[PDB]
């Protein structure tokens, strides 16, 4: 289905505003998958590129379900089993530089994001995903 | 950072500049990730004049592209070519020798 409307869409096209929240809830829970793939059953190791492309293209052609899919990913409501993983995808979609100016427009709804990650994780140790979190997002664009 | 070193670079005065060009190869020295996430503003700064009117202020720049060319391999510098060739055909082709 992420396929169909990423080799659909025109500039006709009137995309409706109730399917727009229910995408962007498919979205992330997909992506989770690609992250916590954590090796295991080997059969589940070769679909991840196919899924991994058709992911990131649903969100360079909607802006809109950028927006919708980061008002929602927050921390303080689920526990710190999911903050590694959280913590790279986020840090990942700064990557790929066709969504750079996607989420350029949205710098303060991340910004806010950034120091939840941080706040929570006061008192621990380095954490180098963490410490890795702040640098990209100043090196890779503007503070 | 970058952006600080940018407007270091577009600086009225010559002599602020030369603190910047120094500063700048250290930094994407330490971090070669400096080099792919802001191509295209890089190399227009310190391509834009290429003509100085110290000496020391192009001996600089060409230590930065000294620096700068190792990282870059083509695709990307592609089409400003024509840019860098344009400053480069004026300065070849000026009174002053």
């Amino acid at each position: 289905v992420f396929g169909v409307i990423c080799k659909l869409l025109d500039h006709t096209c009137v995309v409706s505003e109730t399917l727009l929240p229910f995408l962007a809830s498919c979205c992330y829970s997909l992506l989770y998958f690609l992250l916590t793939i954590e090796k295991g059953e080997a059969e589940h190791l070769r679909k991840r590129d196919k899924l991994w492309g058709v992911c990131v293209s649903i969100l360079a052609l909607l802006p809109r379900v950028l927006r919708l899919m980061l008002q929602s990913l927050r921390v303080n409501r689920v526990g710190p089993e999911e903050l590694p993983v959280v913590g790279q995808l986020l840090r990942l979609l700064l990557q790929h530089a066709p969504l750079r100016t996607h989420m350029l427009t949205n710098a303060i709804l991340v910004q806010q994001i950034i120091k939840n990650i941080t706040t929570l994780k006061s008192g621990s140790v380095q954490e180098q995903w963490l410490t890795d979190l702040h640098y990209c997002f100043n090196v890779y664009i503007t503070g | 950072n970058i952006k600080d070193l940018l407007s270091q670079m577009h600086h009225y005065n010559a002599g602020v500049k030369q603190s910047a060009l120094l500063g700048l190869k250290d930094l994407l020295s330490q971090y070669p990730f400096i080099i792919d996430a802001h191509l295209s503003n890089i190399l227009s700064e310190v391509t834009a004049v290429f003509t100085d009117k110290d000496a020391n202020v192009r001996l600089a720049a060409v230590q930065l592209l000294q620096f700068l060319a190792p990282k870059i391999r083509a695709e990307q510098i592609s089409p400003f070519f024509p840019l860098v060739s344009a400053h480069l055909s004026s300065a070849m082709t000026h009174i002053t020798e």
